[PDB]
C-alpha cells in the first residue's frame, strides 16, 4: 500500500508570497497524484489532477509539478482564501490512499480584537437560563486572553470558551466566551464585564453592561 | 446542481448499525465509481471502500476492520454503505465521492456526520444576541445568535437565508453534560441595522428542524 508523506504538516507564510507543498510517495507512482483542498467544515475540492493538470474553476494561482516519488503543489502569491488543508492522493496502485495533509497559515499584520458583549435574551430567561456572551473578533496573532467580571469581581465559573481556526476571509482569528448562569443567579448581580487582553494594545479592551 | 446528496447526520447507539445513503444526480455512466471516505474530528481522510452500482461489486480497505458492507439500488440510483457493530472509534464524517474511473474524485458529497453515543437527541434552543442600548459603534455593528443545548452534532447556521455570508463567524461547539453549545456572529454596516432586517437560520438535521431568528434592538 502506497504511503503518502506530506511534510511539513503546517506552513506559515506572509501574504503575497509563493508557497510550495511537498508530497513524497513510498514508491514510484508516475504522475498519478491528485491534490484536494478542504476548508474548515467543508468537503474536499480538487485543485490539480495528474500531478500538473489544472482544473477549470480553480484559480491559475494553483499549479502542480513532480513525478516518480516526489511531487509539489505550488501557490503563487498566497491570499486569505487559500487558508485550508491540502491533501495529496495517489491512484497508481490499489487501494487509493490519501496524504496526511498540510495546513496553510498566513502571517498578516497584527490586528486588535473587536469586543462585543451580549446580555441574556428574554426568551432564554423564560426557560430559567441566562447567558452573557462575549465576542473577540478578527485579531492577530491567535494568542489572546479573556477575563470576566461580575460587579467588579472576576468570574471563571460557568465560562465556556471556543476558538475559531484562521479565517479564510481575512486571515484573522476569532474567539467566543460564554458565561452561563441560572436566571436566579443572574438576577442578583448588576454589572457584567468582558475584558480582552491582546498584544495590539497595552490596555484591555473592555465591554460591559448593567442588567438594569 | 449538487451531484451527490448525503444525510446531514446519523445518531447511532453503541453496537447498533446504520446505512448511509448517497443519491447521485448529473451525468451518470456505467463506469461511475462510488467511493466512501472516513474522517475523524481534526484528522485526515481515510479511504473506506468503493462500489460499482451496475454490478454490485464492492472493494474494502484491508488495513482497517471491515465494518462496512456496500450495496446499491439501481432503480433509485442510490449508493448504500452498511456500517455494523459501531463503537466510539467509528464516530466520524463520512463523505461519498464520485470517480469517473480515471483515479481522481471530481465531486464529493456533503458528508454524513455519524455520532456514536447513548445520549438522546435534543433540538437546539436558539436565542437572539443584540447589544445593549449603552454600547457604541463605528461604521460597523456586530449581532449574533446563541445555539444552546443540542445533540448530536452538527448544526448549520446561515444569515438572512444565506444571502449574508461575509462578516460571519461560526464558533466550534462545546460539550457539557451530553449537550452541545455554540454561538454565531455577524457584522453588518451600522447604518443598515435594524433599518434592514437581520435573521439567523439554524438547521439541525438530526431532529429535522430549521428555525429563524430576527435581530432587533433591545427596546
Amino acid at each position: 500500500d502506497i504511503l503518502l508523506t506530506q511534510s511539513p504538516a503546517i506552513l506559515s507564510v506572509s501574504p503575497g508570497e509563493r508557497v510550495s507543498f511537498s508530497c513524497r510517495a513510498s514508491q514510484s507512482i508516475g504522475t498519478d497524484i491528485h491534490w484536494y483542498q478542504q476548508r474548515t467544515n467543508g468537503s474536499p475540492r480538487l485543485l490539480i489532477k495528474y500531478a500538473s493538470e489544472s482544473i477549470s474553476g480553480i484559480p491559475s494561482r494553483f499549479s502542480g509539478s513532480g513525478s516518480g516519488t516526489d511531487f509539489t503543489l505550488s501557490i503563487n502569491s498566497v491570499e486569505s482564501e487559500d487558508i485550508a488543508n491540502y491533501y495529496c492522493q495517489q491512484s497508481n496502485r490499489w487501494p487509493f490512499t490519501f496524504g496526511s495533509g498540510t495546513k496553510l497559515e498566513i502571517k498578516r499584520a497584527d490586528a486588535a480584537p473587536t469586543v462585543s458583549i451580549f446580555p441574556p435574551s428574554s426568551e432564554q430567561l423564560t426557560s430559567g437560563g441566562a447567558s452573557v456572551v462575549c465576542f473577540l473578533n478578527n485579531f492577530y496573532p491567535k494568542d489572546i486572553n479573556v477575563k470576566w467580571k461580575i460587579d467588579g469581581s472576576e468570574r471563571q465559573n460557568g465560562v465556556l470558551n471556543s476558538w475559531t481556526d484562521q479565517d479564510s476571509k481575512d486571515s484573522t482569528y476569532s474567539m467566543s466566551s460564554t458565561l452561563t448562569l441560572t436566571k436566579d443567579e443572574y438576577e442578583r448581580h448588576n454589572s457584567y464585564t468582558c475584558e480582552a487582553t491582546h498584544k495590539t494594545s497595552t490596555s484591555p479592551i473592555v465591554k460591559s453592561f448593567n442588567r438594569n | 446542481q449538487v451531484q451527490l446528496q448525503q444525510p446531514g447526520a446519523e445518531l447511532v447507539k453503541p453496537g447498533a448499525s446504520v446505512k448511509l445513503s448517497c443519491k447521485a444526480s448529473g451525468y451518470t455512466f456505467t463506469s461511475d465509481w462510488i467511493h466512501w471516505v472516513k474522517q475523524r474530528p481534526g484528522h485526515g481522510l481515510e479511504w473506506i471502500g468503493e462500489i460499482i452500482p451496475s454490478y454490485g461489486r464492492a472493494n474494502y480497505n484491508e488495513k482497517i476492520q471491515k465494518k462496512a458492507t456496500l450495496t446499491a439500488d439501481k432503480s433509485s440510483s442510490t449508493a448504500f454503505m452498511q456500517l455494523s457493530s459501531l463503537t466510539s472509534e467509528d464516530s466520524a464524517v463520512y463523505y461519498c465521492a464520485r470517480e469517473r474511473g480515471d483515479g481522481y474524485f471530481a465531486v464529493w458529497g456533503a458528508g454524513t456526520t455519524v455520532t456514536v453515543s447513548s445520549a438522546k437527541t435534543t433540538p437546539p434552543s436558539v436565542y437572539p444576541l443584540a447589544p445593549g442600548s449603552a454600547a457604541q459603534t463605528n461604521s460597523m455593528v456586530t449581532l449574533g445568535c446563541l445555539v444552546k443545548g443540542y445533540f448530536p452534532e452538527p448544526v448549520t447556521v446561515t444569515w438572512n437565508s444565506g444571502s449574508l455570508s461575509s462578516g460571519v463567524h461560526t464558533f466550534p461547539a462545546v460539550l457539557q453534560s451530553d449537550l452541545y453549545t455554540l454561538s454565531s456572529s455577524v457584522t453588518v454596516p451600522s447604518s443598515s441595522w435594524p433599518s434592514e432586517t437581520v435573521t439567523c437560520n439554524v438547521a439541525h438535521p438530526a431532529s429535522s428542524t430549521k428555525v429563524d431568528k430576527k435581530i432587533v434592538p433591545r427596546d
